[PDB]
RNA sequence: GCAGUGGGGAAUAUUGCACAAUGGGCGCAAGCCUGAUGCAGCCAUGCCGCGUGUAUGAAGAAGGCCUUCGGGUUGUAAAGUACUUUCGCGGGGAGGAAGGGAGCGACGAGCUCAUUGACGUUACCCGCGAAGUAGCACCGGCUAACUCCGUGCCAGCAGCCGCGGUAAUACGGAGGGUGCAAGCGUUAAUCGGAAUUACUGGGCGUAAAGCGCACGCAGGCGGUUUGUUAAGUCAGAUGUGAAAUCCC
């Protein structure tokens, strides 16, 4: 598709809306790299590689009483207009309550993770 | 104890059948200064009658702003009617930089430092609401962690 | 003012009188002036009495008269042939009237 | 500064401000208690904006300062940490001309402002002729060695004897010197000012 | 012609010359090549009247840089 | 300077025009913009033909319009 | 070209003094030239410590101001006196720069010494010393500051909303008050508020606004995997980063 990352993000923003147990999404090293921070931060239970012939990423979403584990989640860096932030440009999503995934040379990390490493990159999306 | 602040008072006049009946309105802000706020807007024939009645209503409808080091948690943009209000936390030594309608509500709120601005409609009655509404949508890490 | 100048001179063409609009009624004194700018506009004549003839030549200030639709300029009394008001005890700063001894 | 009838501002503010002969029973406020003009006898009808306005008024009148700097110092005190109201008086009370007054070198802030401008006042050795000078703690403010002869200060300091000084200060009539201990709190200052009313006004 | 003269910072009640090596064409207070020291006629601001920095000028001297009459006196004083 | 382009013409003798293209961001918007330029490179050996994407380097101005010369041919043909 | 004249215009100045200093041209040097410049004069045009005053001063008997006519206000008295201390007079007289010259030394380096002070005398310091003008705009709302009298949709006010037909605080006058404290008002000119072109900040069913439709060129965008190049992009170092400034 146009922007696979945005698709995945949306396909998850959708699954949570309908309170779905798990959601499929075409596999991809980059995608997996992302799903890695979502599970560590606590946005998702985890994930697993599924698919008889086609590689998929069965994502197991979790919920709680009141609000969903992931209220908001959207991509800020699209193919139409890429964005890059410096070590001091990394914005703290919701005073830190939430985090943002960035793609740097050191690898895919969050605001705090990237802030510690001391590097900046393309702001994948905010959650 | 609780502290009050008079935002503004309007004469207000309507053409009632038989002449002109005057009714004064008044915006009051009740707050202790450690995390609670209260907005009141009652009417009355006399100015003081409205002021008192307002303070009573302000104390009846209070909110609990989760202050953090004399500031707020995360930025918020409330949009009441045509009016609009934005808020953004700031380090110490900043000072409540905002409108009198918002500042008065922030000062009593306990907020020591904060950056804000009014967009769209700037009605003093619509801005105060948008202000107290944004103070409600405010959340802390414990809330976002517990609710999750 | 064309050149966006504060003031502009001009020779009067005719010193006639005009009547206010609907809400008013009087004989306001005006005069067509041919500013050096190359325009012939009408200016109001402040004061209870003036001494402007055909070859008056007076400096124009710039002010619209709510009463006279068109008169968007006022005459500066106290300059050129435009003699300042006489016995003006109040508005001396305007109309140009020296303070009596 | 305003520079004019000060004995009228007192009544106008309703409170008796100490401009000069506020001690003597000559102070108009003691003889007649009401603002200047002809409408000083009629019953005044103040409003919300009125109390706040007339509030900061007397505040700025006491120290006798312009509305600009008075507003500037407000922004500053409101910027730094701590209660604004408290910080406010702190800065204004830090003014050199003001300090000199509290020290007793001058009969009033007006006269003090004059003494400063006349280079008749020094700070930590070096002389300072700026009334808007912010006096910090541990700073010594004494009279000029050459000004130690002028009868004006000779009579001022003479009366200073036996007279107590503020807790945030400490003068020495003998050496005609003085020290600015620390920043005075609202508790130390007993001014007829409601720091909470002056702040609301600037809020608008 | 590269010359080494004094650059007057001259100000109302503030006479300070900057012995600098610059082209003769350039103005007295124009763009200079490089400062080698300073000069205080009254020597009131600081106790150190002048700081020639011999080694520095010692380079221009021979490179084609000529020193004026006045500056030469200060330089010679080292 | 080495520039990469295409041989859009081989009409002249010992003279071939190379259409070099580049991508630069807009000074205001910032979005990438396409811009090309025709350069008359020298080719004494008349080796390069139309459709050849060769490299261009700065050399002694053979003429007023020619100040570049053929260095190496990247590919074979892409009309 | 400098000063200046006349004309124009709403309108902008001494046809003044002088070279010692700094700097520049020529000469080995002596030295010469230099209204470049250094100053003074005229005009508050502006800014800084004092426009119509500053400080002092009688439970306050006069005058100006206001007034619900009870009162209140201006409170050096509205008299005087002293003042920050102006102005003015006398004396000294700055550089915030020292040589030119002369003596020693090879009139070279260096050292030493003398003359010349303001610019062919200002500033500042010291001494003496008289209190020594004052007015305009405005007071319905925005604009901070009140009524009486006269007049009466009458005369007049007005940037906008308006006001005046016998009680008008917006007309004219008077008492009083506010502002300016020669500034303040006023006139003219430049910037933003306007997220009302909106990249950050926007809209198009009915408020201004989608092409009548189809199709199609350029262009924009475009599934997946691998390799080379790597031009774009990104990174390190280095050169320039005109100077000045923006920012601190």
């Amino acid at each position: 598709m146009q922007d696979p990352i945005a698709d995945m993000l949306t396909r998850i923003r959708n699954g949570q809306a309908a309170n779905k147990a798990a959601v499929t999404m075409p596999s991809s090293k980059l995608k997996v790299a992302i799903a890695n921070v979502l599970k560590e931060e606590g946005f998702i239970e985890d994930f697993k590689v599924e698919g008889d012939t086609k590689p998929e990423l069965e994502l197991t979403l979790k919920y709680f009483q009141g609000k969903a584990v992931v209220e908001s989640i959207q991509r800020v860096s699209r193919p139409g207009l890429r964005i890059y932030k410096r070590k001091d440009e990394l914005p703290k999503v919701m005073a830190g309550l939430g985090i943002a995934v960035v793609s740097t040379s050191k690898g895919v990390m969050t605001d705090r993770a990237a802030r510690q490493a001391g590097l900046g990159g393309e702001i994948i999306c905010y959650v | 104890e609780l502290q009050e602040k008079l935002i503004a008072v309007n004469r207000v006049s309507k053409t009632v059948k038989g002449g002109r009946i005057f009714s004064f309105t008044a915006l009051t802000v009740v707050g202790d200064g450690n995390g609670r706020v209260g907005f009141g807007y009652g009417k009355a024939r006399e100015v003081p009658a409205a002021i008192q009645k307002a303070m009573e209503k302000a104390r009846r409808n209070m909110i609990n702003v989760a202050l953090n080091n004399g500031t707020l948690q995360h930025p918020v943009k409330g949009v009441h009617t045509g009016s609009r209000v934005f808020m953004q936390p700031a380090s110490e030594g900043t000072g409540i930089i905002a409108g009198g309608a918002m500042r008065a509500v922030l000062e009593v709120a306990g907020v020591h430092n904060v950056l804000a601005k009014a967009y769209g409609s700037t009605n003093p009655i619509n801005v105060v609401r948008a202000t107290i509404d944004g103070l409600e949508n405010m959340n802390s890490p414990e809330m976002v962690a517990a609710k999750r | 003012a064309l050149e966006a100048c504060p003031q502009k001179r001009g020779v009067c063409t005719r010193v006639y009188t005009t009547t206010p609009k609907k809400p008013n009624s009087a004989l306001r004194k005006v005069c067509r002036v041919r500013l050096t700018n190359g325009f012939e506009v009408t200016s109001y004549i402040g004061g209870e009495g003036h001494n402007l003839q055909e070859h008056s030549v007076i400096l124009i200030r710039g002010g619209r008269v709510k009463d006279l639709p068109g008169v968007r300029y006022h005459t500066v009394r106290g300059a050129l042939d435009c003699s300042g008001v006489k016995d003006r005890k109040q508005a001396r700063s305007k109309y140009g009237v020296k303070r009596p001894k | 500064r305003y520079l004019g009838p000060k004995l009228k501002l007192s009544r106008r503010e309703g409170t008796d401000l100490f401009l000069k002969s506020g001690v003597r029973a000559i102070d108009t406020k003691c003889k007649i208690e009401q603002a200047p003009g002809q409408h000083g006898a009629r019953k005044p009808r103040l409003s919300d904006y009125g109390v706040q306005l007339r509030e900061k008024q007397k505040v700025r009148r006491i120290y006798g300062v312009l509305e600009r700097q008075f507003r500037n110092y407000y922004k500053e005190a409101a910027r730094l940490k701590g209660n604004t109201g408290e910080n406010l008086l702190a800065l204004l009370e830090g003014r050199l001309d003001n300090v000199v007054y509290r020290m007793g070198f001058g009969a009033t802030r007006a006269e003090a402002r004059q003494l400063v401008s006349h280079k008749a006042i020094m700070v930590n050795g070096r002389v300072v002729n700026i009334a808007s000078y912010q006096v910090s703690p541990n700073d010594v403010v004494s009279i000029r060695e050459k000004a130690k002869k002028q009868s004006r200060v000779k009579a001022a300091l003479e009366l200073a004897e036996q007279r107590e000084k503020p807790t945030w200060l400490e003068v020495d009539a003998g050496k005609m010197e003085g020290t600015f201990k620390r920043k005075p709190e609202r508790s130390d200052l007993s001014a007829d000012i409601n720091e909470h009313l002056i702040v609301e006004l600037y809020s608008k | 012609m590269v010359t080494i003269r004094l650059a007057r910072h001259g100000a109302k009640k503030r006479p300070f010359y900057q012995v600098v090596v610059a082209d003769s064409r350039n103005a007295r207070n124009g763009r200079f090549i490089e400062r080698v020291g300073f000069f205080n006629p009254i020597a009131s601001e600081k106790e150190e009247g002048t700081r020639l920095d011999l080694d520095r000028i010692a380079h221009w001297v021979g490179q084609g840089a000529t020193i004026s009459d006045r500056v030469a006196a200060l330089i010679k004083e080292v | 300077r080495t520039l990469q382009g295409r041989v859009v013409s081989d009409k002249m003798e010992k003279s071939i025009v190379v259409a070099i293209e580049r991508f630069v961001k807009h000074p205001i918007y910032g979005k990438f913009i396409k811009r090309t330029t025709k350069l008359h490179v020298h080719d004494e050996n008349n080796e390069c033909g139309i459709g050849d994407v060769v490299e261009i380097r700065e050399c002694r101005p053979l003429s007023k319009t020619k100040s570049w010369t053929l260095v190496r041919v990247v590919e074979k043909a892409v009309l």
